[PDB]
């Protein structure tokens, strides 16, 4: 089910893309890399138990603790309403990746 | 933990890797340019060794798998939290075609 | 008025042919208005301020480290001309109308110019910089057009220093030390933190008044492009183009602006 948030947010990521460089033409990138307001990222990991199986728990910037922004680019609301949006669908699909291998 | 592809389609990469800080995943120390293409994923594997397998990368992700060598990259299965793969969309469609972990996900 | 025709007339009517012509493809329509604005080469101060508009930006680039030697994949000679980290700095501190002043005002290197906020804080004063160089240059009717986009320019950095950047030390005071009728009255964007408050101060300049409209488009961008998207959609009033005038700048802001749309284009 959550195959499709990989989808989705990529679509709103790439629009936002392609409205930040119709906007302010080529990113900066290089020492900040750009694109992004949000994610400073890093990750923070939790064990659960279903069934006596340790299932891990992640959370991480943007999608959990351990978050930071500052400034951005002209559309790095944008950028972070969409590129750093799909770091929460992201973290949700590796923790459900993970709880799957381990159960399996 | 860190979490970084740096094997990814650049600014695609960038929009969620380092605005306010880490560096995506302390690029001062650790991970690698986001912009592929320049090369095939032997450097990227060659990255996780030297990020995801350094204890400290615990996500990934490879760009729906185009030349990320899923057959190579499938064998992440052992030790799964620092290689958590994954493979986005956009400038390539994310299928459930053969990867790293899609290609035992289709087991 | 006869000394149009004393010299520059037939610069003149090339330029205005080419202009009239116009309407990795986005990268080759770029190369084309590049290699036809390198060809044409009084007028020669405008054709470098000109220039030196976007190599403020092209030198603001180069000026990283940093993955530095990627800025050659982008040298375009429109604006990224080899001619127009303190040390390095000095030494690309000639040939440039705004880096003598960049120096000094920049002189912390990238102290000053952190790739987060403040490397965007020395563009802006760069630009205003350049700006005040080309309203130096007066005598035609291009000074109202400058004076339109400094002020465009300086709103939009006011309205993303009250939007977010308030936070980033973009405070009242920064909206004009450092974020570059504004080059006497830009006092009153100064506490226009909101959205009903831009368009309150917008409100007061009649011209600049209904521009705002909702800010739902335009004003919703940062750094410098709230403003400056008003003045891409009244562009239409550059569009005019009246003869026997200084049209270099209008010709490339609409060969510019034409290769922003196709890449805007793109995939359709």
């Amino acid at each position: 089910t959550t195959k499709e948030s990989m989808g989705e947010v990529m679509k709103d990521s790439s629009f936002a893309l392609i409205e930040a460089k119709y906007v302010a033409g080529e990113n900066i990138k290089h020492i900040v890399l750009e694109n992004v307001q949000n994610a400073s990222i890093k990750v923070r990991s939790r064990q659960e138990n279903i069934a006596g199986v340790k299932i891990p728990k992640f959370e991480y910037f943007t999608d959990g603790e351990t978050k930071n922004d500052l400034t951005g680019l002209a559309r790095g609301g944008q950028q972070v309403q969409q590129c750093r949006a799909a770091y929460v669908k992201a973290i949700e699909l590796l923790v459900e990746l993970a709880s799957l291998q381990t159960s399996f | 933990s860190a979490l970084i592809a740096m094997i990814a389609d650049e600014d695609t990469v960038t929009g969620f890797l380092l605005a306010g800080v880490g560096n995506v995943d302390l690029r001062r120390k650790t991970n690698y340019l986001i912009v592929d293409s320049k090369t095939t994923v032997k450097a990227i594997e060659d990255a996780f060794k030297e990020f995801t397998t350094k204890e400290d990368i615990a996500i990934v992700l490879i760009s729906q798998y185009v030349a990320n060598m899923i057959r190579f990259l499938v064998d992440s299965y052992n030790k799964p939290i620092p290689a958590i793969l994954e493979i986005p969309s956009k400038d390539h469609p994310y299928d459930p075609a053969h990867d790293s972990v899609l290609s035992r996900v289709k087991n | 008025a006869m000394t149009f025709n004393i010299h520059g007339g037939y610069l003149e009517a090339i330029v205005r042919g080419y202009r009239a012509g116009l309407l990795t493809i986005v990268e080759k329509c770029t190369l084309k208005l590049v290699d036809e604005y390198k060809h044409m080469l009084p007028l020669s101060t405008f054709l470098e301020y000109i220039t030196y508009g976007h190599m403020i930006d092209n030198v603001v680039l180069i000026v990283t480290g940093r993955d530095v030697q990627e800025l050659l994949e982008k040298c375009h000679p429109l604006g990224m001309f080899d001619s127009i980290m303190r040390e390095l700095y000095r030494l690309v501190l000639v040939d440039t109308p705004l880096a003598p002043y960049f120096s000094e005002c920049i002189t912390s290197e990238d102290l000053d110019d952190m790739n987060i906020e403040i490397m965007r804080n020395t563009l802006y004063k760069a630009y205003l910089e350049d700006f005040y160089k080309f309203c130096q240059k007066l005598g035609g009717a291009t000074a109202e057009i400058m004076s339109d986009l400094l002020a465009f320019e300086a709103d939009r950095r006011a309205v993303n220093i009250t939007i977010n950047s308030i936070g980033t030390e973009l405070t009242r005071d920064d909206r004009r030390k450092l974020y570059s009728l504004y080059p006497y009255g830009h006092e009153e964007l100064a506490v226009c933190e909101d959205i009903d408050q831009v368009r309150g101060v917008m409100e007061k300049y009649p011209p600049y008044q209904s521009i705002f409209s909702k800010l739902s488009y335009g004003e919703s961008q940062m750094l410098d492009k709230a403003f400056y998207e008003e003045e891409v959609k009244r562009l239409c009033l550059a569009f005019e183009q009246q003869f026997h005038y200084g049209v270099f700048f209008a010709y490339m802001r609409l060969r510019e602006q034409e290769i922003r749309n196709l890449m805007w284009i793109s995939e359709c």
